[PDB]
């Protein structure tokens, strides 16, 4: 029948991070199909501001790919995820940025 | 010197946030620089160089060709749900074509049909015929095979009018195309059960290729490194990692090493 | 630019 396929996720910072410097959180979400789709940037389990979103793409497979964005300042206590819901999942699920510092 | 231009056509019965009924997005060597959909209806630029493009009302007239193609994603779309049996409700009809200057200077070209997120009928511009990948797709391949016109009209589009814009939008973009910007690289280390994972980041390259790799006094480790697929950036650079798990003592044999086009030899790296 | 003619399935 149709495609159902769930993405898998990529969280990761623009530059190598360090505390109280800011810096670019990107979340790059890919392997999905069908396109409909929710991507969302939390802080501490919060909504981000100024999430921005990448035009949305797809490849030889046709699954699509799509990169999120928000400026931040991170922190040793904070802790930043990407919450993705798609149907091709049961339920929404969080990736967390892995800190380099 | 070899360059691309693709189109991506997203099309969907079902609208959903963030994905409109159509959207279409022109790619030069992989970044995006022309955006258009069926909410704004008008094609916008997404790269600054087609902001000095010199053809003038060059934005309006392509803006009323895709508004005026939507008609017929609509169509075909339902022409596919009914070919398939399929009831109402969320279906998807997408769609690459588009051409490639290759180092020699010839020509390759493509366009490439998916419904519902499998293959549906491929352009093989050579022999001016489809490839169908199904009982519903031959019906489409027997239909263009026979009216007799599209497969030369898209064989001649790929082959002319795409390559004269290609090398033009190659030139526009010369700067942009040609730039190049190193990698940052840090390697960051976590032990936790007697396994240290070290951890480099390559981050804000630009051009897309690059080779990262683990060294242990000097020889390569292929096998005990995992890596991450080369990932976008905001601004048009990538982003790759590669972890490596080792032996806490075993720490300061440890080197990350850097490939890219940016630097004349490769960078090394270490915790 | 894209391509004028789009073809019916």
């Amino acid at each position: 029948g149709q495609a159902k396929a769930a993405p898998k996720v990529q969280v990761y910072s623009r530059h190598p991070a360090t505390a109280g410097t800011e810096n670019i959180l990107n979340c790059y979400v890919e392997g999905f199909h069908p396109p409909k789709i929710d991507i969302a940037l939390l802080k501490n389990g919060e909504p981000m501001k100024d999430v921005k979103y990448n035009d949305m793409s797809f490849g030889d497979d046709w699954t699509f790919q799509r990169l999120v964005y928000a400026p931040f300042t991170p922190t040793k206590s904070d802790v930043y995820t990407c919450r993705v819901d798609h149907e091709a999942f049961t339920e929404p699920q969080s990736f967390r940025w892995e800190p380099d510092f | 010197e070899p360059h691309s231009v693709r189109y991506f056509h997203t099309a969907v019965s079902e609208p959903s946030p963030g994905v409109p009924q159509f959207v279409s997005v022109g790619y030069l060597d992989g970044e995006a620089f022309v955006y258009y959909d069926s909410e704004t209806r008008r094609k916008e630029p997404r790269a600054d160089w087609t902001s000095a493009i010199d053809d003038q009302q060059y934005w309006e007239r392509i803006t009323r060709i895709s508004q005026n193609n939507e008609q017929i994603y609509r169509v075909n779309l339902e022409t596919l749900r009914e070919r398939y049996n399929q009831s109402r409700g969320s279906h998807t009809w997408q769609r690459m074509y588009g051409c490639d200057l290759l180092e020699d200077g010839s020509i390759r070209g493509f366009d490439q049909y998916g419904y519902e997120g499998r293959d549906f009928i491929a352009l093989d511009k050579d022999t001016r015929t489809f490839t169908a990948a199904d009982a519903g797709a031959q019906i489409t391949k027997r239909k263009w095979e026979e009216e007799g016109t599209f497969a030369e009209t898209m064989k001649f589009y790929l082959e002319n009018t795409c390559i004269e814009w290609l090398r033009k939008y190659v030139s526009y973009g010369k700067d942009v195309l040609e730039r190049r910007e190193r990698p940052e690289v840090r390697v960051s280390g976590m032990e936790a059960d007697k396994i240290l994972t070290l951890s480099c980041r390559a981050h804000g390259f630009y051009p897309r290729p690059i080779s990262i790799s683990w060294l242990k006094d000097g020889v390569v480790q292929e096998q005990e490194t995992q890596r991450g697929s080369t990932v976008p950036n905001s601004d048009g650079t990538y982003h790759i990692w590669a972890t490596i798990d080792v032996l806490p003592g075993d720490r300061d044999k440890y080197q990350c090493r850097v490939e890219h086009a940016s630097l004349p030899q490769p960078g090394l790296f270490s915790w | 630019a894209e391509a004028i003619i789009v073809a019916m399935v």
